[PDB]
Order: C-alpha cells, then structure tokens, then sequence
C-alpha cells in the first residue's frame, strides 16, 4: 500500500 | 485615507469626462452644436476582493493503492481499502480596485420633435459609443425634449 | 517542482553512469 | 495604487485610440473625408489570476507492485493488494493582468442611405479590421444615420 | 508591471505593422496603389504556462523480482507477488509568454467589381502571405467595395 | 524578458527574410524580374522541453538470483523466487529553443496565363529551394495571377 | 541565449551556402555558366541528448555459487539456490549537437529540354556531390524548365 | 560549444578536400586537364561514445570450495553446496570523437562516350584511392556525361 496520497488512511 | 477617497472621486469624475467627451465626438456632426444635452453617471467601487478557489474533480478519480478480500464459505465477507488521487485545480485571483458598477447616461435632443427610427438609431450609435452593459446594470435613456 | 528535481536527478545520474 | 488605476484608465484610453486609428485608416478611403463617424469602448480587467493545476489519468494505471492470494478448499478466499503509478501532470499558469474583456464599436455611415448590402460589406471589413470576437461578447453596430 | 503591459501592447502593434507591410509587399504589385485597403488585428496572449508532465507505459511492464508459491492437496492455493519496473518519461515544458492566439485580416478591393476567381486567389495567395491558421481561430476576410 | 521576445520577433523575420531571398535567387532567372511576387509566414516555437525517459526491456530478462523448491507427496508444493536484471536505457534530451513550428509560402506568377505543367514545375523547384515539409504542416502555394 | 540560437542560423547558412558552392563546382563545367539554378535547404537539429545503456545478456549466465538439496522417500523434495553473474555492458553515449535532419536539394536545367537519360545522370552525379541520404529523408529534384 | 561546432565542419570540409586532392592526383595523369570533375561528401559523427564491458565465461567454472552430503536408508538424500572461480574479462573502451560515418563520392567523365571496361577499371583505381568501404554505407558513382 502507498500512503503517498496526502490523505491515506487505509493504511494497511 | 480619506485623501484617497478624494483621489477615488477624482477618478470618477475623470471617466465621465472621458465618456461624455466621446459621447460630444459622436454626437456633435450628427445633430449639430447646441442640438443635444448629455450627461453620465458612473458609479465605482473600490473593494479589495481577494479569493482563493481549490476545486477538485470528482467524476474522474484515480486509485493509487488498492486492496480487496472477498472470501465465501453462506457466509461471503467482502471487505476493501481504496485511496485515490484527484484532479486538483488551486487558483488566487485578486480583483482590480476600482471597477465600473453601473453606468448611466442620458441624452436630451431639441425638437425641431425627432421621430422614433432615428431616436432608436441614436440609441444604437450610442450603444458602442459607450459601452453599453445591460448585464451590469447600465441605463441609456434617449429623449426628445424642448429646448428653451 | 519537485517532478523537474527529480528529472534534474535522473539526467545526473545518466552523467554520472 | 491609485496611480496604478489611473495608469490603467490610460492603457484603456490608448487601446480605444488605436482601434479608433486603424477604424479611420480603413474608411476614410472607402467612405471618404467627413462621410461616417465611429466610437470604440475597451473594457479591460487587470486581475491577477495565478491557477495551478494537478491532473491525473485514471484510465492509464501501471502497476507498480502486486499481491495476489487466491486459495480453495466450498471455501474461496481472494485476497488482493495493488499499487499504481499514474500519468500526471502538473501546469502552474499565470494569466496577464490586462486583458480586453469586452470590446464595443459603433460606425455611423452619413445618408446620401446606404443600401443593405453596402452596410454588410463594411461590416465585414470591420470584421478583422477591429478583430471581431463575439465568443467574447464583443459588439459591433453599422448604421446609416442622417448627419445634420 | 504596467510599463510591461505597455511593451506588450507595443509588441502586438509592431506585429500588425509588419503583417501590414507584407501585405502591401504582395498586393501593390498585383492590384497597384490605392486599388486596395487592408487592415489587421493580432490578439497575443501573455500567459505563464509552465508545465511537468510525468507519463509511464501500463502495457510494457518488466518484472524486477517475483514470488510464487503453488501447493495443492481439494485445496488449490496459489500466492504471488510481484514487483515492476516501467517505462518512465519526465517532460519540463515552459511555454513562450508571448504567443499569437488569434488573427484576423480584412483585405477590401476598390471595383472597377471583381470576379469571384481572382477574389479567390488573392485569398490563396494571403494564405502564405500572411501564414493563414485556421485552427488557431485566425479569420480572413476579402470583398469587392466601392470605393468613393 | 520582453527584450528577448523582441529578438524572437527579429529572429523569426530574419528567417523570412532569408527564405525570401532564396526565393529570389531561385525565380528570377526562370521567371525574370517583376514576373513574379512571392511572401513567406514562418511561426517558430520557443519552448523549453526538457524530457528525460527511462525505458526498459520486458522480453529480454537475466535471472541474477534464483530459488526453487519443488516437493511432493497428492501434496504438491512449488515454491519459487526470482531475481532479474533488465536492460535500462536512459535518456535525457534538452530540445533546441526556437524551432521552426510551421512555414508558409505563396507565389504569384505574372500572366502573360502559366500552364498546369509549368505551374508544378515551379512548385517541385520551390520544393527543395525552401525545404517544403508537408509532415510538419507547412503549405506552398503557386498560383498565376493577374499583375495590374 | 537567443545569440546561440541566431549563430545556430548562421551555421546551417554557412552548410546550405557550402553544398551551392560543390553543386556550382559539379554543374558549372557540366552544363556551363548560366544554364542552371540551384537551391539547397538543410535543417539541423540542436538538441541535447545524452544517453546511458546498461545491457545484460540474458543467455549466457555464469553460476558463482550453487546449492541443490534433493532427498527422496513417495515423497520427493528438490530444493534448490543459485546465483549468477552475468555479460553486463555500460555504455554513455553523448551525441552532438547540431546534425544535419534533412536536406532538399532541387536543381532546374534550362531547356535548350534535356532528355531523361542525362536528367538520372546529373541525379547520379549530385548523390555523391551531395551526400544524398535518402533514409534520413532528404530529397533530391532535378527538373528541367524554361527560363525567361 | 557552437565555436566546437564550426570547427567540426572545418574538419569535416578538410577531410573532403583532401580526398578531392587524392582523386585529383589520380585522375589528373590517366583522364587528363578537364576530361573529369569529381565531388566528395563526408559524413562524421562526433558522438563521445563510453563503453564499459564485463564479460565471463559460463562454460569453464573452476570449483573453489565443495560440500557433498550423500546418505542413503529407501531414503536418499543428497546435498550438495559449490563455489565457483569464472573467468572475468572487464574491458574499458572510449571512442574517438569524429569518425567517418558514410562517404559518398562521385565523378564525371567527359565524353569524347566511355566503354563500361574503362569505366570498371577507373572505379577499380578509385577503390583504393579514396578507401571505399561498402559495409559503412559508402557510395562510388562514376558516370560517363557530356560536358558542355
């Protein structure tokens, strides 16, 4: 998972 | 500030002088010296609108990372993650200060009285002359007096 | 920005290999 | 900043003079000394719009890296994890501060009138003389008045 | 900045000097003097694009490491993973600033009229004389007028 | 940086220029002097593109590392990773700043008319004497004309 | 930079004015003084690309190190780890600048017409006083016309 | 880096008067004074081409170490762990800058016409006298013409 996005929350 | 204001009204002034010159350019070998009478109003504000927009596009997103379980057995569990990357717009615009509200002129024409084509045909004239903008509010009347 | 940096960086690496 | 308003009454003023200068140069041999008159309004606005946008595409997705469980046993379980890169594109745009927003231009043509025909032929020389854009709400007015 | 916005103008009004001239340069010969007027508008935008674009290749993947596990029993299990590696194009354009977004020419030509053959190659010939681009939205007007 | 769009504006009438005299040296020969009048629009781009690309080669991988297990039993586990090496090209190209984008010409023939041989004739010598470039979008045209 | 771009001109005149003077030093002999024009356009790429390639050979491994468990039972497990060294290249690669993209040449015989035969051998005679390079699309027209 | 650019052109237009001086010194005693004329195009890259190989050789490995585990019950298990010595060439290569990419050479022969074995025989001396090599991409035209 990439929590490039500015707003990653997903996470895992 | 209130030189500044005074400066403002200056300015004002200044556009009816520059607009009611135009409108004597115009008008003077149509109808003659002494023939009409014209004046304008123009009206300015002076606001300091400064706006900061930040637009996104959700109809078109793109997913980035991505997971998705999906087991069955009866029993079917379906569970999924999603981040995405949209289309991001950021645009700062700062009006100019001083700008055209609404515009009024008005023109009175001698009679010997003027017929309604060439009344209207004066009107259009001046439709352009000025600048006439409806949407903004602006007021052209054409009138057909008695000069004494 | 920081995609052209990138880009700068790439093109030195091509220099340096 | 006043100055810089008055400055700009001025870039207005000019642009209109210009117009109104390649308006003559045109008539003047065609019509003739004395035979039309002509007005030109310019209105320009001096914002400061500065957008920068960030652009994506969602149909164009490349896959980075890739996880893909899938067992059996009945019992079905899909797990699935997926990373992408992404086609993107990011422009930074600074608009010019003075732009002709709305240009209006009237042209009164001394009768002896003039025939329908004439009038659409001075109109389409005015078109591209000027540079006549209605998509910008541009207006322009041809028509055969009575000079007194 | 409006000393800037001034030059700009300068810049447009030499551009239609030089297009004007080009355009005597072609018609004093064929049409002779003062068988013929023409005048020319050019709108130059002065915007600030500069622009990243960041493109990959989604159907040309190439795997860099890769696991896989396979083991049956019935039970069928089957794990992977895998990483790529993608074709990678990075592109800084930053566009001129000065840029001739629209063009508008209206050639009129003194009768005795013109038959439409010769209108139309006067027209071939202004396209190339002039560098006629219908799809930037450029306008070329010829017409036969009476001059008086 | 408006001084350097002036000297664009200069480069780009030099080329005409240029091209122009070319024509000459070309036409006057053949054709003699005053037979004939030719213009030439050139529109350079002046962009700064600067791409860097980084491709690889998906057909054509070396394992450097490899594991495999492979057991059985029924039971049949096969296990397995890999490593791979891949041919890597990168390239950073930095375009020239001011390219010829599309070039225009048109020449007019004195009458007295020109045949349809000899007219293409002229057309296939100006192809090669200015470096006609249909890919690029640039036109040639050759018409005869009446010279008053 | 502009002084860059404007010698960047000067040198692909100096080439087009190089290849007039071989083709007069061919012609002038050939067909004599005045019996002939030619022209030559050539087109010159500037940019800036610089390229590094890093390429395997994916046929031709050589093991380094190499483990191989394989036990029996049935049961059958055959584990197994190698590691390779492989034919790795490295080149960079840095082209120059200006090149020649394409060249138009077109030379025009003055009729007494020439017969076909001698027209493909002055053909023949300009590839190789040109360098006529057909798959990097120059052009070569040799046509013989009248002159005035 | 332009300066570098018009002395690669000088060296390039040495190279082709040297090999017009050889052809001369040929040509001269066996055609004679004005029987022939000859040109030369040479073509040179000036790439700064840098190549860096690692090569081995799969098919003689030289063990180092061994370990060799063989038990036997039935049960049969064989282990076995080996390092390898290959041998290893790493060769560095830098190229000279300009080199002779394609050369295209052309002569005319005048007539009082030429039999077809002069003509063989005259290409024969020129293979040598210029250094033809075909698998470059050179060209060798030898024509017999009619000068005038």
């Amino acid at each position: 998972g990439l929590s490039r996005t500015d707003g990653r929350h997903i996470p895992a | 500030a209130s030189a500044a204001r005074r400066k403002e009204q200056e300015l004002e002034r200044s556009q009816e002088q520059a607009l009611r010159e135009k409108i004597d350019s115009v008008l003077l070998p149509i109808l003659g010296y002494g023939n009409y009478t014209a004046q304008v109003d123009i009206q300015m504000d002076f606001s300091a609108v400064e706006q900061t927009r930040k637009r996104f596009d959700p109809n078109t997103p793109a997913t980035r990372s991505e997971y998705a379980l999906e087991d069955y057995n009866g029993s079917v569990r379906k569970e999924s993650t999603r981040n995405f990357e949209l289309d991001t717009t950021i645009s700062h615009e700062r009006k100019q200060t001083g700008t055209v509200a609404r515009q009024t002129v008005s023109v009175a024409i001698k009679d010997r009285p003027m017929s309604e084509s060439e009344i209207n045909a004066i009107r259009q004239v001046l439709i352009g002359t000025v600048g006439f903008d409806q949407g903004r509010g602006d007021l052209l009347n054409v009138l057909s007096v008695k000069f004494a | 920005v920081d995609g052209i940096q990138a880009e700068m960086r790439a093109m030195m690496v091509e220099a340096t290999n």
